[PDB]
């Protein structure tokens, strides 16, 4: 049963010594405050280190006695990406990772002429989840997104 | 309050319908049956459903998955032990389905493995690279080491593939290790021969039958016992060769690198 603070400045406790993972974590703090997982800067109190990728949690800390910091980075600047077609033709949109990915396709059902639900997109060989943000995905300046027909059978 | 904080750990962050429609179509589903053919359990036709056995009955292959949704682990876990209907009723919630309505089954597999974790080993690993901006390494493990929406053979897995950098140059990326205890490969809908006289490389394979701009049908195959097995939505039959447009391909276990 951790803790993770903030600057507004206020705290709260993660409530698990269990399933244990930094995303989960994350995902503890993305539905715990509604913050997602992509704009989280964790860093363990008080040496500002700020963490590895691979397991929970230790390294260099764990258990119900010990603290982290949080903090946002609450960069959205827009970029320029591409999405590619059923055929083969890609358009550039401008866009901002902070967009959901039923934005981004708002836009592309713009562009294309075909409803929204009556397709889906894929990036580097990942389905994009209608919910989440673009920068989910790890989406860069000039991302190429793929554009997949709902089929119906 | 409480009551929304446990839903929330239910089912996790969905939609304010969310609820309302898996009831509703755990109340639709109820009359579904799951039924033995060759010893395996198979979606028996209704309603539009061949979607659903496609979906299902690739799943119940995948080796060491578990759901991170509890509802949706449990229903899983309801689902092994022989009631669907949860399961079934839950997915289709997930995946915006609408009862008695054609759907696309690699869109809803992946969907639904997108909440899903490996409870084993799986590591990929790509090389990146541009002209002006160097190398770079990416490691990616777990179930998403296991999936790859876009291609549909191993050697197009392994194959350099071009795309945009950030600069505005051309970059590379190309797989250089591969550790998985099984790979799911998915495109669309594409014509194949596929013959038992030698053992294909993969195991199984889910297929479109129909032009792809009307409503279709799904068939779900296994290769067994030197045959094609042909699961059609609670029936089987077996065949040696095939011509079929193939949408899902499921492979085994993969244990290769490049130096
Ligand atoms: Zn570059």
């Amino acid at each position: 049963d951790l803790t993770v603070k903030m600057l507004a400045g206020n705290e709260f406790q993660v409530s698990l010594s269990s399933s244990m993972s930094v995303s989960e974590l994350k995902a503890q703090i993305t539905q715990k405050i509604g913050v997602h997982a992509f704009q989280q800067r964790l860093a363990v109190h008080p040496s500002g280190v700020a963490l590895q990728d691979r397991v929970p949690l230790a390294s260099q800390g764990l258990g119900p006695g010990s603290t982290v910091l949080l903090v946002v980075d609450k960069s959205d600047e827009p970029l320029s990406i591409l999405v590619r077609n059923n055929k083969g033709r890609s358009s550039t949109y401008e866009v901002r990772l902070t967009q959901t990915v039923a934005h981004l396709k708002q836009q592309v059902s713009g562009l294309e002429g075909v409803q929204d639900d009556l397709f889906w997109l894929t990036f580097e060989g990942k389905p994009l989840e209608d919910q989440l943000p673009l920068g989910e995905y790890g989406l860069k300046p000039l991302s190429t997104v793929f554009m997949n027909l709902r089929l119906r059978g | 309050n409480d009551e929304t904080k446990a839903l929330k750990e239910l089912y996790g962050p969905v939609d304010p319908t969310f609820l309302h429609r898996f009831y509703s179509l755990k109340a639709a589903v109820h009359g579904w049956k799951m039924v033995v053919c060759d010893k395996v359990r198979s979606l028996k036709l209704s309603d539009n459903n061949c979607y659903l056995n496609a979906v299902i009955m690739t799943l119940d292959l995948l080796k060491d998955i578990k759901f991170v949704i509890p509802a949706l682990q449990h229903a899983f876990m309801k689902h092994k032990g022989g009631d669907s209907t949860d399961f079934i009723a839950l997915i289709m919630a997930y995946g915006n389905c609408t009862f008695g309505a054609p759907d696309d089954a690699s869109r809803l597999l992946h969907t639904v493995l997108a909440k899903a974790e490996l409870c084993c080993s799986a590591r990929m690993v790509w090389r990146e690279w541009c002209n002006v901006c160097g190398i770079k390494d990416v490691v990616l493990q777990g179930l998403k080491a296991c999936c790859y929406v876009g291609v549909q053979t191993v050697e197009d897995l392994r194959a350099r593939m071009t795309y945009v950098c950030q600069c505005g140059g051309e970059r590379h990326r190309q797989l250089v290790e591969h550790t998985t205890p099984w790979l799911l490969l998915s495109g669309t809908p594409n014509e194949k021969l596929v013959t038992t006289s030698t053992a294909p490389d993969f195991v199984a394979f889910n297929v479109f039958q129909g032009i792809e701009t009307a409503v279709g049908h799904y068939v779900h195959a296994r290769l067994k016992g030197g045959l094609i097995l042909k699961f059609d939505s609670g029936t089987v039959s077996k065949t040696s060769d095939w011509k079929c447009k193939v949408t899902d391909v499921l492979f085994p276990g993969q244990k290769y690198s490049s130096d």
